[PDB]
RNA sequence: GAACUGCAUCUGAUACUGUUGAGCUAGAGUAUGUGAGAGGAAGGUAGAAUUCCAGGUGUAGCGGUGAAAUGCGUAGAGAUCUGGAGGAAUACCGAUGGCGAAGGCAGCCUUCUGGCAUAAUACUGACACUGAGGCUCGAAAGCGUGGGUAGCAAACAGGAUUAGAUACCCUGGUAGUCCACGCCGUAAACGAUGUCUACUAGUCGUUGGGUCCGGACUUAGUGACGCAGCUAACGCAAUAAGUA
RNA sequence: UUUAUUAAAAACACAGCACUCUGCAAACACGAAAGUGGACGUAUAGGGUGUGAUGCCUGCCCGGUGCUGGAAGGUUAAUU
């Protein structure tokens, strides 16, 4: 099952935004999952403030995994507390083309 | 769950018993047991200081680990036992070194799963963590009040606490009393609500069942003579006076808390 | 659900002829597999009446095909229900 | 051809000045693509790529 | 005499019905690919807004009405700014639009899951329709138990209006509305139109497909008209209330 | 269950219901205090009060007296 997950991380943790990305990569790939796309939209300006901040780091990684690793990933996103938003969508196929936001 | 008895006797017509097939049918772990004689509600003067206590079944004390200081050594849940000393179920923990303890069992805690104590523990039911390491909004139980003393709050069956937030070295907890209060962030808590959530759905059925639990009958003040109780007296039924205890303290609405040294720990209470 | 692979496994097991996939045997076997698999869904979702409507229709269709097959050839019907535990 | 929620620059000309979705009787879009556009706009609003209203 | 439409038993016929053997694919289904959808169930989450709590600014009104008054406010309201709590609903999109057997179903995401629509090929070979009883589901209100409780609001309290006003209007306000699990089994539960077939001028929209050359044809819906026909009339008219 | 020894009951208790208190060194109770009971319990717990299985239910009144909250103003102790 292919999933497209967009993470929305605090600007105060943009330095560790890379480390958490590789941690999630390792978790996905250690469960025989595939990581098809990994972009980094950088410090985007929010259209409305989230938790009092106006700028935040966007990272979209189109991964391919199973339900159990998806649950593990979702719990990690819930408990990270550096991620202020997460959008996990399901895709019928795998997307590798460069997105319009990068 | 709750099982009604058939009305095959008038003393059975309203018995609704709490039934748990999944809890141990055998005897408790003998090394964690202490003798405990009944008190009759009498203090060291031999005086009744707490009324309606007496009789009931002999029961041992199960030594409960309320402190959970075997940190970083995993334990497996050997069994879930009935405890006559509380309304919650207890879990026999078997540590990696082989030491066995009893803890309060969480609702989502089954035989076989692994529990952890310390600060680097997963947020799973039965794990004991300092309140600074528990994410906000997690449902917790067995709250420590003084650092290192052991759990005192949210221990009864079904007991849960909302971990609302933080201000400095304090965690803000909403208790099931409708009370929001501060607790030091170094105090510990256990993840999840407490087992035996349907404890309060039970119906004893008959007077003898209350006697089995060591409770003596209760005689209303209005049924006495005035020499026994402020409500005593009267030709026929009559109250006459504002409701009050036998010692003359009013019992409808009058507040009785008097503790200034802890008054700063309490954010607020709820109104309903 | 049932995957394409296990659906084809059931089809192959109950083929009366080559790649028929339409006889009462294969139809009843596929319906039986789908019902036994949907039991898992309806044990966790008891109030799913809109899905239960379709499952009941599956049961009705299997009953119609079993009665038709019994009236057609009784040996085939008694063999099929013995294989499927019905 | 196709429409996604990461086409924010495309979604801008289908959102109003105050963040409201513009109706089909104005834009002229088909029912199917209008449904997809509404879904993508709602997703972008969640991801804070577009504003819900113009006064948050 | 005729009749006694009747019954019985033999004989003959096989068009139809009944019972049977074999075969067929056009009704009904299966496998395979795509597609649309507020279909259902369980979780999570977002943003606007209300209410409340606590502060800053500030001062004499606010609120409400046809006018008023009750109410709130000098113990500092209302307004404005900043924080916090909580519940409920999901603006725009939005559409005689869609999905569902009806009842119904709208933020977004995931998980489980039903039906439908569509192309071609292969397959089964009448497996069909309807259906007394029976069962299932079934708005809202209501009921039981346990939660929750912002807004709204039966009851209720007050203020008006009035001859009166157990109302309409105003200020409040509890059940209920929300959740879980069970009842209840009723609605102008309506298209006041049972289900399923086939056939019968046409014209213009629209939703989901398909095939051709921006159009044309065809499909399953969903609408507006309009012949024949039908109707007491109104009207219905391929989504019949026509012909069976 | 009860008036041992003139009253056994419709009285008391009772399972159940409700209100209210109590965040733990709990409230509450014994005690001069230490020390205790509550309880090696922890708000699904513990105390007080009323009512008394269950079924259907439980209307109106906050003027009085209590209780809860509030503090603008009036009055007000020792002290100075």
């Amino acid at each position: 099952r292919h999933y497209e997950v967009v993470l929305l991380v605090h600007p105060d943790q943009s330095d560790q935004v890379v480390g958490m990305v590789e941690r999630y990569i390792k978790l996905v790939q250690d469960n025989n999952g595939i990581i098809h796309r990994l972009e980094d939209w950088g410090r985007r300006q929010l259209a409305y403030p989230i938790n009092k901040i106006h700028k935040a780091h966007y990272v979209l990684f189109n991964i391919e995994t199973n339900g159990e690793t998806l649950a593990e990933l979702e719990e990690l996103f819930r408990y990270n507390d550096a991620i202020i938003r997460s959008l996990v969508m399901r895709r019928d196929d795998a997307i590798t083309e460069e997105s319009q936001l990068a | 769950p709750i099982v009604k008895a058939k009305p095959t006797s008038p003393g059975r017509r309203f018995v609704e018993k709490v039934v748990h097939p999944h809890l141990y049918k055998g005897r408790p772990f003998a090394a964690l047991l202490e003798s405990k004689s009944k008190t009759g509600g009498r203090n060291n003067n031999g005086r009744i200081t707490t009324r309606h206590i007496g009789g009931g079944h002999k029961q041992h004390y199960r030594i409960i680990d309320f402190k959970r200081t075997k940190d970083n050594i995993p334990a497996t849940v050997e069994r879930i036992e009935y405890d006559p000393n509380r309304t919650a179920h207890i879990a026999l923990l078997k540590y990696a070194d082989g030491e066995r303890r009893y803890i309060i069992a969480a609702k989502k805690q089954a035989v076989g799963d692994t529990v952890m104590s310390g600060e680097a523990s997963p947020i799973r039911p039965g794990n004991c963590l300092p309140l600074k390491n528990i994410p906000l909004g997690t449902v917790i139980h067995n709250i420590e009040l003084k650092i290192g003393k052991g759990a005192q709050m949210a221990r009864a069956a079904g007991a849960s606490v909302q971990l609302l937030g933080r201000d400095g070295i304090y965690a803000i907890l909403r208790l099931r009393s409708g009370e929001t209060r501060r607790v030091h962030v170094n105090c510990r808590a256990v993840i999840g609500e407490v087992s035996n959530t349907e404890n309060n759905l039970k119906s004893l059925g008959k007077a003898g069942a209350s006697r089995w639990r060591g409770i003596r009958p209760s005689v209303r003040g209005v049924a006495m003579n005035p020499v026994d109780h402020p409500h005593g007296g009267g030709e026929g039924r009559n109250k006459g006076r504002h409701p009050t205890s036998p010692w003359g303290q009013k019992s409808k609405g009058l507040k009785t808390r008097h503790n200034k040294r802890t008054d700063s720990m309490i954010i607020r209470r709820a109104k309903k | 659900m049932l995957t394409n692979s296990d659906r084809e496994q059931i089809i192959a097991q109950y083929q009366r002829g080559e790649n028929d996939t339409g006889s009462p045997e294969v139809q009843v076997a596929l319906l039986s597999a789908r019902i036994n698999d949907l039991q898992n869904h309806f044990k966790a979702h008891k109030a799913d009446h809109h899905s239960r409507r379709g499952l009941i229709r599956m049961v009705n269709t299997r009953r119609k095909l079993l009665d038709y097959l019994k009236g057609k050839d009784l040996g085939r019907y008694t063999t099929l229900i013995s294989q499927l535990g019905l | 051809t196709h429409i996604d929620y990461k086409d924010v620059e495309l979604l801008k000309q289908y959102i109003s000045e105050n963040g409201k979705i513009v109706p089909s009787r104005i834009t002229g879009t088909s029912t199917k693509y209008q449904r997809q556009l509404a879904t993508a706009i709602k997703q972008a609003r969640y991801l804070s790529l577009l504003p819900y209203t113009d006064n948050h």
